[PDB]
């Protein structure tokens, strides 16, 4: 249902949260279109501590590297 | 499998998942549910009982 990057939930704007089972990865609703787990992709709302089945993965900042 | 055996083939999904989605047609975003859960099983729980 969400990821939590640093003790923090993430939740998907428009799809769902998938997986290999080694890489976690956003995707539509209709057709597997995987993309990198970005801030520009999900929104911050929680704290990590009353969602159910969230698990901890990583996102990808886009403003870090420069 | 939520709505999406209402078009093909049926598609496997959590129940919360769909329940937030349902939420997410109503212009509620899906945090509520995630953060709510309890309270909005217990609340239907109740309603149905
Ligand atoms: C909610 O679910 C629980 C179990 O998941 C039900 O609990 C049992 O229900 C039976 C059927 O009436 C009762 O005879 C038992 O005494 C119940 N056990 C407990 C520990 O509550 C419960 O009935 C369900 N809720 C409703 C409104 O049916
Ligand atoms: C899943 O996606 C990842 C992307 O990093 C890829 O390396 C992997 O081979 C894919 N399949 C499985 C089974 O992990
Ligand atoms: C996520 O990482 C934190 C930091 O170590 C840890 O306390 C927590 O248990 C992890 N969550 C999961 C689901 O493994």
């Amino acid at each position: 249902p969400a990821i939590c990057h640093d003790g923090k939930a993430h939740f998907p704007r428009e799809g769902v949260f998938v997986s290999n089972g080694t890489h976690w990865f956003v995707t539509q609703r209709n057709f597997y279109e995987p993309q990198i787990i970005t801030t520009d992709n999900t929104f911050v709302s929680g704290n990590c501590d009353v969602v159910i089945g969230i698990v901890n993965n990583t996102v990808y900042d886009p403003l870090q590297p420069e | 499998s939520g709505w999406t055996f209402g078009a093909g083939p049926a598609l496997q999904i959590p129940f919360p998942m769909q329940m937030a989605y349902r939420f997410n047609g109503i212009g509620v975003t899906q945090n509520v549910l995630y953060e709510n859960q309890k309270l909005i099983a217990n609340q239907f729980n109740s309603a149905i009982g």
